[PDB]
């Protein structure tokens, strides 16, 4: 009762004795490495704080300090980015001519002929061509100097030191008690209001006072070295008044509720700025102010030290209906006592958020001169897609882990978790039927197209030239969004994106965004997306549901979350755990996200990206997606054989590195197969012969070479498979988009 | 909860707009000791259970006293240059003897006639205040030290007392004022009330300086001139002009 | 007990830094000398650094005082190149090799003193190079090597109080000299003149000739 | 600006919930609504708040209801402003 | 200290340190004596 601050003083002593002795955290790991399996389990169980202590207080404290360490690492990373922008980048040269200078921020040394990697990017500069979109970000912030990047990098280094000090302090000097961590209402109140709310409000203040006059002058077109420094704009309303007249009235309209007078910088326009190809910074100012107010409102819902407010538990307990029995009874207790439950929820929502970010950033480019930077477009989209997919698979894994370790049937009686666990066969049966049906009517359609094309019967295959499959619903939604401004969005002057329809937004002779048409090929690829997503969710859901028990192995949860098998009995029980379900879900997520990024790349290179020639848009590939994507041979020939020409012919250029990784990744992927098709027994007996060879010469180790465990063999295999595949696609995309575009 | 009635009877006995802002949690640990204890604690920051780090009843009380002393110094030093210039006793135009145009913030103004440039004065300030504050801190941690090691004979006056906020040795209490512990408590409450008033005054002076770009005494005079038009609401149009 | 680098704060490093070493004020906030073997090594290193820095700083001071009477002496930061120019028949590699070979002989002597404290006062050397010991309770070897050759005038033979007083003088002047040489390097980097040049520039006009005004310390001014 | 219709309506929309909350017309820090959300329960003193008011309108009641009054009043003033009224 | 040096002798740190030293050495050799295809003595 009563949310308050509670800490233990000096719980842990800051020594170096435990660094001298590896494996101190785990009782089983202690007593020396008798075999190399000890070496592997030392790392595999380093962060598994559950198996190092049963006290939820200690688990929570370790999690808190680890989060501080992660924040420190992220601040080191940001400091590195800003420092490289300040020193080894052509940012100041790129500001003057953002349309023809290729962004760069990493130079290499002369050491072994690698100097060739220094591209002739522009601005009288030589270096690798970055694709992280940092230049557009900095310009949107309103930087326009290389001293400001140095100041930001040094400030980020100081803040990294602060993060590391905070982690050390809150583990070793003043560590929170468990009842501090369990104040979820107060943490939610502070993450809705204080974090997201005040953060959005502060960013709106920055944009209003820094990013808006500076970028206004740059967009009018001025050498940045003449523009007044941001504090000059901030401190006197005279300059802003000459740029934005409403600043001549000050804050009086704000406190008089005559807010319409701020309409010159608080606009509702939508669309893209014609000169930059990005959203209006006035629109984003208004957006951040609005959502900051909305989050400050959101952060007052829950009850703390005063009577007003709602209780999460009371709200949860009151949502019960006829179809659910007890409903959300016990959900509160299984969320404020298990970290893996929160990790599953947060990872799922975070990966979905990343994917949404990717979508909303290709369609509606938010930074100046970022749409025209095709490399930045493609790289940012693909990167956020992959990050989202990984986070989603992690959500599945940690849902399984909670279902194995932190789930007790005593408090989960006839509530929602119990109801779901009590009919899992129905869910899995129907989801498997959906996967079958979608797989057939998505891939068999492509195979029918292939067979009809190979037979010389194009009048039979599904295409715009023959049997049509037109996305009527998607097209209707596109039209509805187009017709919004002035109808259902009366105060919006233009559509939110030039992808619904309208005109072609082209910047600097390059198309920024033009309407995207959906046809039979788009229908087919969307159903391919649905099929892959459904099989992935089937794998992960089946793992979560049958984590505890199964009609095959009822005592599965007694074997733990991560175990190889249960013997060759019952016909064979290989990969029956939840961990192996995550292991297969990784492969299916890879397949899903890979098809998604292939679809994005081909559709954008074929129907959006290109150059305007004063008479029409000449796309990079010429529109072949609409007619060639209907067949598998079309993807193998018109997208994968054709567009690989820029990566295999990259030797002796600045993209030569992309030519190496493209090959090198092909190695890693293939190498992964070693670990995925083989089994531990072969390797153990091979290592036995090797150890005999060593014994014959008195060079055998005292630490036993042991072949990798079954679980570790599978983990190594999947890690290498994903690494090889993702690196191949990354290098191919980058070389293609940095040689054309 | 419903208060304790007898506990909050003492807060009603200090009078004023207090009792209106005190809570049952506060009265569990604010019983009248520590001067200036009127029970105002809406957030339970001085709660002794689960104390640690810098959120302790001792550190918080010590910091409040240190702040009130620094703020009384700062309020007197905010008012004195401007009133002395407006009175014409000192040679500086009243728009140049303003506290924030003294070189503390070079963008906001400067007084380039110091016997050294501001950065070197800050260097000597850093060294001297490092001595003073580090000695004060090590006396807070070890409540009796700083009087054992040599210091040109100064170590005689650095014994301190019980409460770190009131060392009152041979130097810190030269005049030996408040010879009665009751009179000592009364004077402590004088010091804390004046110090809190000065905290509010210093925050007000900074906010007015941003808000009106003039001096605190000039703001006071221009408010007394026309109260209706020269006020917070009237100045809302011209704020950094 | 004794005087500390921080009055109060008796949380000085555990009693491996008790009031036994010469120059001991409990200054080891980073624990670099905790183990006894490393502590002995560090004592040797500190005394050697103090002596070498005392020699170097005295040489720099005198050479910078001569360079102010107009004597044909370069400053300390350009003496190497100036000499190499004025003596063209000498080879840099030769001088660098000879310095490393002759320094190496005596430094191997000192090394095998540190390994075996009394082993170097025998054989070719007499017995005075055996060392008088000193720190850690050793009665032989150490950074303090008595005899009639490293202590010819006998200023620490006789009167233990006088020996302790002179040991304290040596250690405190050595620490001061090390700090002074760090100052020499920093001033040369920030200004580009000699040490005595900087001192007379400062005393001539104490203002406008601080570290703020050189444009490198406070980087923006 | 003082006394104008946007001032009358702002002060009205801020003051009215302050009256409603004291006399049991609106939910405050003591009197909450049941799960139906439409019937108001009797006052509980479990919040731990004391005041010199007879009824017990605490400072937090004033903060909450005045904040909601400003939300409603800003909405009403801007809605009337943005429709040709006001 | 003793424990810090014991930590610096651990396989994870000493291996990484030795690989860094050997890599730096090969990088230096190739920086001063580049493009050496045969053992020309
Ligand atoms: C206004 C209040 C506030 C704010 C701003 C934050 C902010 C944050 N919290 Mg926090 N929290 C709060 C209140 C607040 N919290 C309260 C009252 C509780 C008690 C229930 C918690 C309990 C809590 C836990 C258990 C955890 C966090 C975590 C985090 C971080 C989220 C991770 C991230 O990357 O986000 C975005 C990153 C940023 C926005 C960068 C900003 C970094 C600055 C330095 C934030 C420091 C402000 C600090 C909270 C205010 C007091 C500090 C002061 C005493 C020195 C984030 C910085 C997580 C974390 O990462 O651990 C550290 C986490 O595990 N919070
Ligand atoms: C956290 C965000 C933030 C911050 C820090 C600021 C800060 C500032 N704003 Mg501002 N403003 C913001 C958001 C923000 N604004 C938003 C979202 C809007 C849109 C409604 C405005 C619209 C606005 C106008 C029209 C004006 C300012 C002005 C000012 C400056 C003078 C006000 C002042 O000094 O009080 C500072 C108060 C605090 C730091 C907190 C204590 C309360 C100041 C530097 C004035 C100015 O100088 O123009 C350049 C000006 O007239 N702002
Ligand atoms: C906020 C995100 C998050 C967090 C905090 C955790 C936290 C945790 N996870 Mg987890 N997980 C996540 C996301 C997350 N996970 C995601 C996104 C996935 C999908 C891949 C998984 C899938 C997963 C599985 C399958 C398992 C865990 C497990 C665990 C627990 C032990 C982890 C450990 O110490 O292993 C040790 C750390 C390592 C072995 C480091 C190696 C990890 C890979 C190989 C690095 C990849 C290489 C890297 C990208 C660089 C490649 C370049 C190369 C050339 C150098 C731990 C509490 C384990 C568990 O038992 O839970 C209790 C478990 O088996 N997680
Ligand atoms: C980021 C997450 C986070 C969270 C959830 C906490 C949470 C907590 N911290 Mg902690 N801390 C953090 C980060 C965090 N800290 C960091 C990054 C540092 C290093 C600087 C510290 C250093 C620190 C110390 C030294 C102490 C704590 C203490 C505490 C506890 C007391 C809470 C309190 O009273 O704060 C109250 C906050 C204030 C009274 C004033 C806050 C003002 C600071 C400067 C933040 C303002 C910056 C703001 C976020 C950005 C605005 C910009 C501005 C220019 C407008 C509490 C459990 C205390 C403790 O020991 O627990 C009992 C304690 O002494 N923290
Ligand atoms: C009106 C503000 C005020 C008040 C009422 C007090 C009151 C008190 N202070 Mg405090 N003090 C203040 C401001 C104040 N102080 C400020 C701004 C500082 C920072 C410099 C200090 C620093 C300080 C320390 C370090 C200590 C005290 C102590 C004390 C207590 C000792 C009794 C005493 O001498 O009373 C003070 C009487 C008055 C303040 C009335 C005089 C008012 C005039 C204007 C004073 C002007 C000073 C004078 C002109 C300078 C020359 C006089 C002298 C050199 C001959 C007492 C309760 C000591 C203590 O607690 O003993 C255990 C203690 O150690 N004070
Ligand atoms: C058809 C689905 C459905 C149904 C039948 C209910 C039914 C119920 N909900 Mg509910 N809710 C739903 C969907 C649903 N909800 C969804 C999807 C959300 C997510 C946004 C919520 C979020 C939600 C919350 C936060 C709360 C409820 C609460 C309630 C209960 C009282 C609501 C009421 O009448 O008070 C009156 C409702 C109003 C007066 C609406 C205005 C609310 C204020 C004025 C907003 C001020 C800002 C009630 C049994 C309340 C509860 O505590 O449960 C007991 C509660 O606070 N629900
Ligand atoms: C008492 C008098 C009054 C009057 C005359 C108005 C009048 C008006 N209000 Mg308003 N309002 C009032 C009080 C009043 N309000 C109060 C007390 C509040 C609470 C503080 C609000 C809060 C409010 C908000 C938040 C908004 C308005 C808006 C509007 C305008 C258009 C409403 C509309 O058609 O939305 C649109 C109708 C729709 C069907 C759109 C809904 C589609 C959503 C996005 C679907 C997504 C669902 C998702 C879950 C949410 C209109 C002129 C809107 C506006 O800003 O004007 C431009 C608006 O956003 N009002
Ligand atoms: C920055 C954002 C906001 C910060 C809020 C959080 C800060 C918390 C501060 C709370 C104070 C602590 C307890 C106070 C409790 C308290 O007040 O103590 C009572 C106070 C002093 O009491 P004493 O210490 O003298 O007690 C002894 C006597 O009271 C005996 O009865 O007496 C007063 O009434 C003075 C206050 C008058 C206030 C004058 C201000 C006039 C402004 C009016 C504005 C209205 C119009 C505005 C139009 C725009
Ligand atoms: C840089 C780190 C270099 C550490 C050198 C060896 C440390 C050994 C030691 O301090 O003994 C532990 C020492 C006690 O000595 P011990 O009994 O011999 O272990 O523990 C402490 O009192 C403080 C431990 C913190 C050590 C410094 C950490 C780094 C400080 C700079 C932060 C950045
Ligand atoms: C480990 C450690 C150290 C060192 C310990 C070592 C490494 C002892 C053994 C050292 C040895 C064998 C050093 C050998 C050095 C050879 C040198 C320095 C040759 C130098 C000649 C050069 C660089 C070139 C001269 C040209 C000149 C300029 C003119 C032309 O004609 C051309 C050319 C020949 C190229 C020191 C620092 C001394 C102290 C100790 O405390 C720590
Ligand atoms: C009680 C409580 C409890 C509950 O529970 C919670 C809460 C609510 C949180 C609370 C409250 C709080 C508050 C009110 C706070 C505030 C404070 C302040 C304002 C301070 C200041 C404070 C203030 C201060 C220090 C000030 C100081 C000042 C100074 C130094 C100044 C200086 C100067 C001068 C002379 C002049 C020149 O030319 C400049 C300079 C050099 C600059």
């Amino acid at each position: 009762k009563k949310v308050k601050i509670v800490v233990d003083r000096n719980p842990v002593a800051t020594n170096f004795e435990k660094w001298a002795k590896p494996g101190h955290f785990s009782r089983t790991l202690s007593k020396g490495p008798t075999t190399t399996t000890w070496i592997w389990n030392l790392h595999a169980d380093a962060h598994d704080f559950d198996t190092q202590t049963s006290d939820l207080e200690e688990i929570s404290r370790k999690v808190f300090s680890a989060h501080f360490g992660q924040l420190g690492i992220i601040f080191i990373w940001l400091s590195g980015m800003y420092f490289h922008g300040a020193r080894f980048s052509n940012y100041e040269a790129w500001l003057t001519d953002p349309t023809h200078i290729k962004p760069s921020a990493q130079v290499v040394w002369p050491i072994v002929g690698q100097e060739i990697l220094n591209a002739d990017v522009g601005g009288g500069f030589q270096g690798l061509q970055i694709t992280s979109g940092f230049f557009q970000l900095w310009r949107a912030a309103g930087i326009t100097s290389e001293l400001q990047l140095y100041t930001t990098a040094i400030g980020a280094l100081v803040m990294a030191a602060a993060m590391f000090f905070a982690g050390w302090f809150h583990y070793h000097k003043a560590a929170p008690k468990l009842e501090w961590f369990q104040n979820v209402e107060s943490m939610l109140n502070h993450h809705l209001g204080g974090l997201l709310g005040l953060g959005s409000l502060a960013w709106a203040g920055h944009q209003i006072h820094v990013s808006l006059p500076i970028n206004k002058l740059l967009d009018a077109g001025v050498d940045p070295k003449e523009i007044p420094l941001p504090h000059e704009f901030t401190l006197n309303p005279e300059l802003m008044a000459q740029l934005y007249p409403s600043f001549s009235k000050g804050l009086a309209p704000f406190f008089t509720l005559d807010w319409a007078q701020y309409s010159d910088f608080l606009t509702f326009q939508g669309g893209l700025n014609p000169v930059t190809g990005g959203l209006w910074l006035t629109d984003t100012v208004h957006h951040h102010l609005a959502i900051a107010v909305l989050f400050l409102i959101a952060g007052h819902q829950y009850r703390t030290n005063w009577g007003i407010g709602s209780s999460l538990k009371e709200i949860l307990e009151a949502h019960k209906g006829p179809f659910t029995g007890e409903g959300h009874k016990g959900l509160y207790e299984i969320l404020t006592t298990s970290w893996h439950a929160q990790l599953a929820i947060n990872l799922a929502l975070f990966g979905s958020l990343s994917i949404i970010v990717a979508h909303h950033m290709y369609a509606m480019p938010p930074y100046p001169y970022l749409a025209t930077d095709y490399g930045t477009q493609l790289s940012l989209f693909t990167h956020h897609m992959w990050i989202g997919g990984f986070c989603i698979v992690g959500a599945g894994a940690h849902a399984a882990i909670f279902m194995v370790r932190d789930y007790d049937p005593t408090n989960n009686y006839n509530n929602l978790l119990d109801r779901v666990l009590r009919h899992r066969d129905a869910i899995i049966s129907h989801l498997n039927w959906v996967c079958i049906f979608l797989g057939f009517h998505s891939f068999g359609l492509y195979i029918h197209n292939d067979t009809m094309s190979a037979l010389g019967r194009p009048q039979d295959m599904f295409s715009d030239t023959a049997i049509q499959l037109q996305p009527v619903f998607a097209q209707w939604v596109q039209n509805t969004h187009f017709l919004a401004p002035g109808f259902t969005a009366p105060n919006a002057l233009a559509s939110t994106s030039p992808s619904w329809g309208g005109d072609v937004v082209a910047v600097g002779g390059k198309v920024a965004m033009m309407p995207i048409s959906l046809g039979t090929a788009d229908f087919l690829v969307h159903h391919i997306h649905a099929f892959t997503i459904h099989v992935t969710v089937l794998i992960l859901l089946k793992g979560v549901l049958y984590a505890r028990s199964s009609r095959l192995i009822p005592d599965k949860a007694n074997l733990g979350f991560r175990f190889p098998c249960d013997g060759p009995g019952r016909g064979g029980t290989c990969q029956v755990s939840a961990w192996d379900h995550v292991f297969l879900g990784l492969f299916w997520m890879y397949n899903s996200i890979s098809i998604v990024i292939f679809h994005f790349s081909w559709k954008m290179q074929s129907d959006v990206w290109g150059t305007v020639s004063a008479n029409g848009v000449s796309h990079i590939t010429g529109g072949n997606f609409a007619q060639s994507a209907n067949t598998i041979n079309g993807w193998l020939r018109d997208f994968l054989w054709a567009q690989s020409s820029q990566v295999i012919q990259s030797y002796g250029s600045a993209l030569s590195a992309y030519g190496l990784i493209f090959l090198g990744a092909h190695f890693v992927w293939a190498f992964s197969l070693m670990f995925l098709f083989s089994g531990r027994g072969y390797w153990q007996e091979l290592i036995e012969s090797i150890v005999w060879a060593h014994n014959k010469l008195k060079v055998a180790p005292a630490i036993q070479p042991r072949a990798l465990s079954i679980t570790q063999g599978r983990a190594v295999g999947v890690a290498h498979y994903l690494l090889g595949g993702i690196a191949t696609t990354w290098s191919f995309f980058l070389a293609r988009i940095l040689a054309v575009g | 909860e419903g208060a304790d009635l007898a506990k909050v009877e003492r807060v009603a006995k200090v009078g004023g707009l207090y009792k209106n802002f005190t809570s049952g949690q506060a009265l569990s640990y604010l019983d009248g000791t520590l001067p200036g204890d009127f029970g105002f604690d809406p957030l339970g920051l001085c709660d002794p259970e689960g104390a640690g780090g810098f959120i302790t009843p001792e550190w918080l009380s010590y910091s409040e006293v240190i702040h009130c002393r620094w703020a009384m110094l700062g309020a007197a030093g905010f008012l004195a240059p401007e009133i002395l210039a407006t009175a014409g006793l000192i040679p500086a135009t009243p728009e140049e003897a303003v506290w924030f145009r003294s070189g503390v913030i070079p963008p906001a103004g400067q007084y380039g006639k110091y016997w050294m440039d501001p950065y070197s004065l800050f260097w000597i300030e850093a060294i001297l205040m490092n001595f003073a504050e580090l000695k004060r801190w090590q006396d807070f941690k070890e409540p009796g030290s700083q009087s054992k090691q040599y210091f040109l004979g100064l170590e005689a006056v650095f014994g301190g007392s019980g409460n770190p906020a009131y060392p009152g040795g041979q130097w810190f209490n030269m005049l030996n004022l408040g010879k009665t512990p009751e009179e000592m408590k009364k004077l402590q409450t004088n010091e804390i009330r004046n110090g809190r008033l000065a905290m509010i005054a210093c925050l007000g002076c900074a906010a007015q300086g941003v808000m009106t770009q003039k001096g605190p005494f000039a703001n006071l005079l221009e408010h007394l001139a026309d109260p209706v038009s020269n006020n917070l609401l009237g100045n809302l149009a011209t704020i950094l002009k | 007990v004794r005087e500390l680098w921080f009055p109060g704060n008796k949380e000085v490093v555990p009693d491996y830094l008790d009031g036994s070493l010469v120059g001991d004020h409990g200054f080891d906030p980073l624990g670099l000398g905790s183990s006894p073997e490393q502590l002995s090594w560090n004592v040797h290193a500190e005394i050697f650094h103090g002596r070498l820095a005392m020699t170097g700083v005295a040489g720099i001071l005198l050479t910078s005082l001569l360079h102010k009477g107009g004597a044909d002496v370069p400053e300390w930061f350009e003496a190497g190149r100036v000499y190499l120019d004025r003596n063209p028949n000498v080879d840099f590699g030769a001088l660098l090799f000879s310095t490393i070979v002759m320094s190496g002989f005596v430094e191997f002597k000192r090394l095998n003193d540190i390994r075996n404290p009394g082993s170097q006062g025998s054989g070719i050397l007499p017995e005075d190079f055996k060392g008088v010991g000193g720190p850690q309770g050793r009665t032989v070897g150490g950074p303090y090597v008595g005899g009639r050759y490293f202590d010819p005038m006998g200023l620490c033979r006789g009167s233990p109080e006088q020996t302790l007083k002179y040991k304290w003088n040596e250690i405190r002047n050595g620490r001061l000299a090390m700090m002074a040489f760090l100052g020499f390097a920093a001033q040369y980097a920030a200004t580009g003149k000699g040490p005595i040049d900087n001192l007379v520039d400062h005393v001539a006009d104490p203002f406008h000739t601080t570290f703020v005004h050189n444009g490198v310390s406070v980087p923006f001014i | 600006y003082l006394g104008s219709t946007t001032n009358q309506i702002m002060v009205l929309s801020t003051f009215l919930p302050l009256v409603a909350g004291r006399f049991g017309l609106a939910p405050t820090s003591t009197r909450h609504t049941n799960q139906s959300g439409i019937k108001l329960l009797p006052a509980e003193k479990s919040a731990g708040l004391v005041s010199n008011d007879p009824a017990g309108f605490n400072a937090v009641d004033v903060l909450a209801l005045g904040a909601l009054g400003h939300i409603l009043g800003c909405g009403i003033v801007l809605g009337l402003k943005s429709t040709g009224n006001l | 200290m003793k424990d810090f040096t014991t930590y610096l002798s651990t396989a994870p740190v000493l291996t990484l340190l030795s690989v860094t030293v050997v890599a730096g050495l090969l990088i230096e050799i190739n920086r001063f004596f580049p493009d050496a295809l045969i053992a020309a003595f």
